[PDB]
């Protein structure tokens, strides 16, 4: 029991020593600004991939519709031909494709809503980084004045 | 004809998948630029000028 | 509110 | 730093003026969407300018 | 959204608050020292009277 | 937990040292100038291939 308490105290002391070395605002602030932009870019890339995936799904859905139309044309051709066997193959293909298309559409709708929400979130994130950038300039001005005062104080 | 695990057939399918994916990825990036109001507004201004 | 203001400006 | 802040403040005022021009243009255009974007930009900038 | 310590935004705010308070306090302390030295303040007043 | 805190300090120190060391307006621009031109040439080659 005593050892656990001692470890916490040691950790606190260690933490205090570490923060003092990195206490200065400018080094930390510059790194943070670079990091948020990188994070946003990663988020954007993921969003772009999702958007691309949706487009691919839409293209696949479009292709399926086109494929169904082609199958329908063959079925129509089969009736003109008068051969029962040709017609049977076309019908089986149409049913599976329709089911797949419906599933894809449902998935796409859910995905689309998420993307819209993500887009709104991205805009908010973009607004936040700009505000932070403005703050550093304000922060820099007050800090410079403080440094000047210390030199003046000694005299 | 088969589209079997043959060396030539496999490469074509993979290549086809990659280009389509790339186009979609490019479009998404492009869409964000398109979404901004200023880009859309400039095109409208140009069209009116062109008609005149 | 902004849309309403825009609409008001539009009428003249 | 003060001069830079003043320049930034001046730039913000200029940016606001540019946004206002776009808003005015939007009214002439008759498109509601263009007008909405300009209004949001003006409010945040004004608050920032006051703080500066 | 979480705004956890690991995230960059949370870290920037805590450091800034401590620095801002400390910097302001130091400036205030310097002003107090000037106030304490009445003779220096008196000399400035005398100079102003002389200028008038 | 301690290591993570240490890493941030190390990163900040490294970042601060890095920006000062490599910040030259003339050198950076020249490198950038060479890079954009090279990129344009690559684009031109692609265009040429399309034309071909």
């Amino acid at each position: 029991m005593g050892l656990f308490d001692r470890i916490k105290r040691v950790v606190s002391s260690n933490l205090n020593d570490l923060v003092n070395k990195a206490e200065d605002p400018e080094k930390m602030l510059e790194q943070a600004i670079l990091e948020m932009q990188e994070d946003l870019v990663q988020l954007r890339q993921g969003v772009a991939q999702a958007i691309a995936a949706q487009k691919r799904s839409e293209k696949q859905y479009n292709d399926a519709q086109n494929e169904i139309n082609k199958w329908q044309r063959n079925a129509q051709l089969a009736l003109q031909k008068g051969d029962e066997n040709l017609a049977r193959q076309a019908l089986e293909r149409k049913k599976t494709y329709t089911d797949t298309s419906a599933a894809l559409k449902a998935s796409l709708d859910t995905q689309s809503t998420q993307v819209e929400t993500l887009k709104r979130n991205l805009i908010q994130l973009e607004s936040k980084i700009s505000e932070a950038k403005t703050k550093k300039e304000m922060l820099k001005a007050r800090i410079t004045t403080a440094k000047a005062q210390e030199q003046l104080q000694g005299m | 004809v088969r589209g079997m695990n043959t060396s030539s057939a496999m490469s074509a399918f993979e290549r086809m998948e990659e280009k389509v994916l790339m186009q979609e990825s490019r479009a998404q990036a492009l869409g964000e630029l398109a979404g901004a109001d200023l880009e859309t507004q400039f095109a409208q201004l140009e069209g009116g000028s062109d008609v005149d | 509110d902004e849309l309403a203001a825009l609409k008001a400006q539009m009428l003249p």
